[PDB]
């Protein structure tokens, strides 16, 4: 046993991982349905900057990982950037990029 | 049949050192050919030579040695922040008889002391930092310094005691050997008990 | 028959240690959700005590 | 005069080293939750943690 | 032989946050010298360096980082100034250290 | 703001002859060389080992 | 049935004396002869020439 439990407080994972190895989850998998440019460009930030803007309520796009909220404010190429950034483009080529 | 009290135990002297940051350290950092180091425990003398390999455990390993289990170690690692460490030191005597003292000094031809302050300077360093009441060149004196600290008394020197139904008496150890015809007992608390043989 | 009825229930015990049931938790006693006698309750990260 | 309530049905209580509350009905749950003691029947326990 | 006693009351925790943010949080920024900031817990670490990363989620996330979410709670999602959360928490673990 | 912090949890440390030990949390391996103490909630004890 | 307390150690004439450097040390070795003691204990008389 003294070794069960040197292979526990060794790693408890790889110990686990005689028995099972991890958790598994439903594959990610989602689309973002229908996007196109000029559908909201100009409340987008055509305008290069961080001009324009977009309504919304609190929470009405967000992220959730690891039960924790996560980021939607900046550029994944490090431009201007806001929630309702640049262009539809540009927005979802980034988070990719992210 | 009887009753009983009890309202000593015969607990040891048990000293520890200050903070060291480890006993890997040499009992100073550097020495010289040699540094002395004595103890003493119910007019008992030990003596142990520090050298230029000797590490604060190497002392407490030769203090084993020189006093051959008349003084016991056991030694701490506190775990504290960032002072993880204590060095600690054990009687053999016990009770009233139990307890120790604290000197450093070189033995000569004479079998006798020459006193080593430069190594009673190595006892603050190792916290069991002498009592000063000691104006000693123990051969005679046989009592060292004390320390001076009391959280730093692991364990301290007391007697044994009890009553026997109307008698009170005290006993160096807690084994009570004799009391009778094959009897033999125990301390275990100061309380009041009462007993029958039957 | 009665050999792999040992094996079967062997096989349970095989099946059962594949499972990492234990967990990474503290561990201490009581956990019913509704209408029991009694229970005080800790959970898995606790300082033991 | 308050003897006309029979024997007043009141809160339910324990004590835990110097610390207590009180509720009763319907649930004994909201004991400062997220580790929570709750009572149906006397009781006397001990717990260590591993 | 030895003594050894142990006499410490654990406690508990009674909480409400300030709360999550939207999606912005501009603060500030940085130094000549390495701008650091650090999140622990009891020994370990959770870190992010600043050059311009100085928003409010930057931190708060790390407090999620530090904090792991060990509590139990009940929720308001509602909003301010761009914090669409509240929630009113107690412990669900245990320690002084813990603080 | 320990205010949003409405109430504070608590550890336990623990003592030993002479000595008290700070901790960042509660574990007694640190007794020495490997040897392992575990502290319960409330009490004394007097030790022989056998 | 009955219910007692009980207020009053039953004792003995319980004596310890002076210490002595020896046991063995003489209560008398060249006594002036004899004396003549006399002592009531357990409800009895006694008496002794020494």
């Amino acid at each position: 046993s003294s070794k069960f439990e040197q292979k526990v407080k060794e790693d408890p994972d790889s110990t686990e991982s005689f028995f099972s190895n991890i958790t598994k989850y439903e594959d990610i998998n989602h689309t973002g349905e229908v996007i196109k440019t000029g559908s909201l460009s100009k409340y987008l930030n055509s305008n290069g900057g961080n001009t324009n803007g977009l309504e919304f309520k609190p929470g009405d796009f967000t992220i959730v990982f690891n039960n924790q909220t996560y980021d939607l404010s900046k550029n994944s190429d490090g431009t201007n950037f806001k929630l309702t950034g640049k262009t539809e483009e540009e927005l979802l080529q980034n988070l990719a990029n992210h | 049949s009887m009753n009983i009290n009890v309202t000593q135990l015969a607990q040891k002297d048990v000293y520890q050192s200050k903070g060291l940051a480890n006993d890997g350290g040499f009992v100073n950092a550097q020495l010289n050919g040699t540094a002395d180091l004595t103890f003493f425990s119910n007019g008992k003398e030990y003596t142990v030579t520090v050298d230029k390999n000797t590490t604060y455990r190497d002392l407490a390993d030769k203090i084993n040695e020189a006093s051959g289990g008349e003084i016991v170690a056991k030694i701490v690692n506190t775990g504290e922040k960032g002072t993880p460490y204590r060095l600690t030191l054990t009687s053999k005597e016990t009770g009233e008889d139990s307890a120790i003292s604290f000197y450093a000094g070189k033995k000569d031809s004479n079998g006798k002391y020459q006193k080593d302050i430069n190594a009673e300077k190595i006892f603050d360093d190792l916290g069991w930092g002498l009592d000063v009441s000691a104006s000693i060149d123990p051969d005679k004196d046989k009592k060292g310094y004390g320390i001076k600290d009391a959280s730093l008394h692991i364990q301290t020197a007391q007697n044994a005691e009890f009553t026997l139904d109307g008698i009170k008496m005290f006993r160096s150890s807690n084994t009570v050997t004799d009391l009778g015809v094959g009897m033999t007992l125990t301390l275990n608390k100061t309380g009041e008990i009462n007993f029958d043989v039957q | 028959t009665e050999i792999k009825t040992k094996l079967l229930s062997f096989q349970t015990a095989v099946s059962s240690l594949a499972d990492a049931t234990v967990f990474a938790k503290r561990k201490v006693v009581g956990s019913i959700s509704d209408n029991p006698p009694a229970s005080l309750t800790v959970n898995s990260g606790v300082a033991l005590q």
